[PDB]
C-alpha cells in the first residue's frame, strides 16, 4: 500500500533517490533514503542543563 | 562506526567497475583518477606503490 | 579556452524562471554551476520587513481585541511579506485598515520605492465592524539571515517599547537547481550547456540574481595609556538633565573631557546656561571626582 | 560587561591549559579524560569521535 | 552591503613540488565553494604536455619483453607518464632515446631538442641489463586542457596533462574579532615540477575567472 501510493506521488517505489553534496555538488555513490519523518523537540534544552 | 564503514566502503572490491584493471604510477594519480569520476572507488588494479 | 555566456531566460512565472548557459566546457557545467549555486542561496540583496510598531501594542504576546490573529502571529506573517525597494536602503511603511475583512498587502499606503510583489498576501483578519489596526512596518535592505536575538548589542535606545523586532529574512533565492545536459552547437566537438532553475519570490530578476551571483563569486578571486578612561565617555553618561545636555551639546561639549577643560567663568557666558544647571554640572562632576576647569593637557591624543 | 578584548585574552589563557572532561558511570580510569580547550559558539561540549 | 575579502594569507610550502597555502577569513559557506570549485578546475582541468603514445622499438605491442630490460613495456610506459615535459611555441614535439650500456636510462639520456625542457635528469625511465642491450625509442608528446586516459584514445599511455598530482582543500572555523564564526581555507597541492603548486593555483582559478567574465 506505501509502495502504492508512492506510484501515485510520482516518486520511486525505493523510496530511495539520487542525493547531491551541496559543497562538491557531485552525486552520491547508492541511492539514499529521502522521507518525511515527525519529529518531536524534547524539552531538555542545553541552556537549561548547561 | 561511521568511520569503519567508511573504510571498508573505500577499501573493497566489486567484480567489474570504472578502470578495471588498468595500471597507475602510484596512489596519488589512482586518488587522481577516482576524484575525476574516471574510475571507481572499488576497481580491480595493479598499481606501483613504494 | 571557450568561455561561456547566457541565452534564453525562461520566466515561466512571478515565482521563478529557467537561466541558460550555451558555451561550457568538458565539465565545465557542473564547476561552475554548483558553485553558482551556493552563492545563489548563500549571499544576495534583500529588503525583509525587520521593526513593527502596532496599535496597542506592548509586546508581541498579547491579542488585540478586533483580530482573531494573535500578535506574534501577525509579526511572523508580515515577515514572510515580500517588498522591493530601489533607492531607499531602508523605508517605513504605514498600514492602516477597519472594518470586517482580510486585511491584504495592498491595503498598504503606497511609497516611491515600494513595490507589493503579493498584494493578495494575508498580513491579518478583521472580524468585527469597528475595530481599526495602524502600524509603522519598517522594512530595511540586507544580506542572509539576522535573527531578532543577535539585533540587540548594540541597542542605543530602541526605547519605543510599541516597536517589535522581527527576525531578518533577507534573501531572494528560494530553491536553485541545476542541470547540465549535453549542448550541441552548430560546430563543436562536444560541449555542455547549463540549465539553472531557481525559485525567487519575485523581488529579484533572474539576470540580476545570476549577475550578482557570478560577480561575488569572481570578486573573491581577488586574491587568487595614561589618563583616565571616564574622559572619553559621553555627557550622557553624566545623567544630566535634559536642558544642562542639549545645552551643552549646543556649545560643542559631547564628552566630559570637553567639559571639564571648561570654567565656570566661559560657562556661564553661554546663552542658554544659568545657575541652576552650573551647579547641577557642578553637583555631578564632583559626585564623581571631577570639576570645571580640569586640564589633562594633550587634547587629544588620536 | 564582555568587553570585545576578553575574549582574545581568554584564548591566551585556554591554550596550554588544559581541561578534564568527565562522564555519568565512571569506571575504569579512562572514565575521566584531559583535552585541550577549544572556544566554541554554543552551549554544547563537543566530544572528539574516537573517545 | 559591503563584503567580505581575505587578509591573512600564508603560504606553508614543503620542498618545491609540494605546496599547503592557507587563507584566513572567508565568509561563511564560501570556504567550500571556493575550495571545491578551485579543485574541480585544478585535477578535472589543466594546460600540461607529458606523454600521450610512445611507439616501441623491439615489439610493436605494450605487451612484450626488450631484450637488455626487464621491466614490462607498460611499466616503462608508467615511467614515461611520470616525465616532466614543458614545451614551448611547438604544439607537439617528439624526442628519442637514444643509449645504451650496462646501466640505467635516465631523462638526461633522452634526445635534446630546441623547445623541450625536462625538469628532472634524474627521473628514470627504464633500466638496462648486461651488454649492449638495445635500446633506443621515439616519444610523442600532446596538450591537454584535462587529464586524459589511454582507453579515452577511442579513434597507447594515459596522458596526464594536469601537473596536479594531489589537491586537497581544508575548511575550518576562522574567528575574526567580533564576527562569530567565518571560514578558514586551506588547498594543499603537489605537481609533478612542471610548474610550481603557487603559480598553478592562480592560472587555475584564472580559468574560473574567465568562465566568469562574460556576467559581472
Amino acid at each position: 500500500e506505501i509502495k502504492e501510493l508512492l506510484k501515485l506521488g510520482d516518486l520511486p517505489t525505493s523510496g530511495q533517490i539520487r542525493l547531491y553534496d551541496g559543497r562538491t555538488g557531485e552525486q552520491f555513490e547508492r541511492p539514499v533514503t529521502v522521507g518525511y519523518m515527525y519529529m518531536l523537540k524534547l524539552n531538555h534544552l542545553v541552556d537549561d542543563k548547561m | 562506526q561511521d568511520v569503519v564503514l567508511g573504510l571498508y566502503y573505500m577499501t573493497r572490491d566489486c567484480v567489474n567497475a570504472k578502470g578495471e584493471g588498468m595500471v597507475l604510477t602510484g596512489p596519488k594519480e589512482a586518488e587522481r583518477l577516482y576524484r575525476s569520476g574516471l574510475a571507481s572507488l572499488h576497481a580491480r588494479v595493479k598499481v606501483r606503490i613504494t | 579556452f571557450l568561455k561561456p555566456r547566457l541565452v534564453d531566460i525562461e520566466q515561466v512565472s512571478s515565482t521563478h524562471a529557467k537561466v541558460t548557459l550555451e558555451p561550457l566546457e568538458r565539465g565545465f557545467g557542473h564547476t561552475l554551476g554548483n558553485a553558482l549555486r551556493r552563492i545563489l542561496l548563500s549571499s544576495m540583496p534583500g529588503c525583509a520587513v525587520t521593526e513593527v510598531e502596532i496599535d496597542g501594542v506592548l509586546h508581541e504576546y498579547s491579542t488585540k481585541e478586533g483580530v482573531q490573529e494573535d500578535i506574534l502571529e501577525i509579526l511572523l506573517n508580515l515577515k514572510g511579506l515580500a517588498v522591493r525597494v530601489q533607492g531607499k536602503d531602508e523605508v517605513i511603511l504605514t498600514l492602516n485598515k477597519s472594518g470586517i475583512g482580510p486585511v491584504t498587502a495592498a491595503d498598504i499606503t503606497h511609497d516611491g520605492d515600494v513595490e507589493i510583489v503579493k498584494p493578495q498576501h494575508v498580513i491579518c483578519h478583521l472580524t468585527d465592524e469597528n475595530a481599526s489596526i495602524s502600524m509603522r512596518i519598517k522594512v530595511q535592505r540586507g544580506r542572509g539571515y539576522v535573527p531578532a536575538s543577535t539585533r540587540i548589542h548594540s541597542e542605543e535606545d530602541e526605547r519605543p517599547i510599541g516597536r517589535l523586532l522581527v527576525d531578518a529574512c533577507y534573501s531572494p533565492v528560494e530553491r536553485i537547481a541545476y542541470n547540465v545536459e549535453a549542448a550541441r552547437v552548430e560546430q563543436r566537438t562536444d560541449l555542455d550547456k547549463l540549465v539553472i532553475e531557481m525559485e525567487t519570490n519575485g523581488t529579484i530578476d533572474p539576470e540580476e540574481a545570476i549577475r550578482r551571483a557570478a560577480t561575488i563569486l569572481a570578486e573573491q578571486l581577488e586574491a587568487f595609556p595614561e589618563f583616565d578612561p571616564i574622559l572619553l565617555r559621553p555627557v550622557d553618561d553624566l545623567e544630566l538633565t535634559v536642558r544642562s545636555a542639549n545645552c551643552l551639546k549646543a556649545e560643542a561639549i559631547h564628552y566630559i573631557g570637553d567639559l571639564v577643560q571648561r570654567t565656570e567663568v566661559e560657562l556661564l557666558k553661554t546663552p542658554n546656561l544659568g545657575k541652576k544647571s552650573l551647579t547641577e554640572i557642578k553637583d555631578v562632576l564632583a559626585s564623581r571626582g571631577l570639576s570645571l576647569g580640569m586640564r589633562l593637557e594633550n587634547w587629544p591624543p588620536a | 560587561r564582555e568587553e570585545a578584548v576578553v575574549w582574545d585574552i581568554l584564548d591566551e589563557v585556554i591554550r596550554e591549559h588544559p581541561v578534564l572532561l568527565n562522564r555519568a558511570p565512571t569506571l575504569h580510569r579512562l572514565g575521566i579524560q584531559a583535552f585541550e580547550p577549544v572556544l566554541i559558539e554554543g552551549k554544547a561540549i563537543q566530544l572528539h569521535p574516537l573517545v
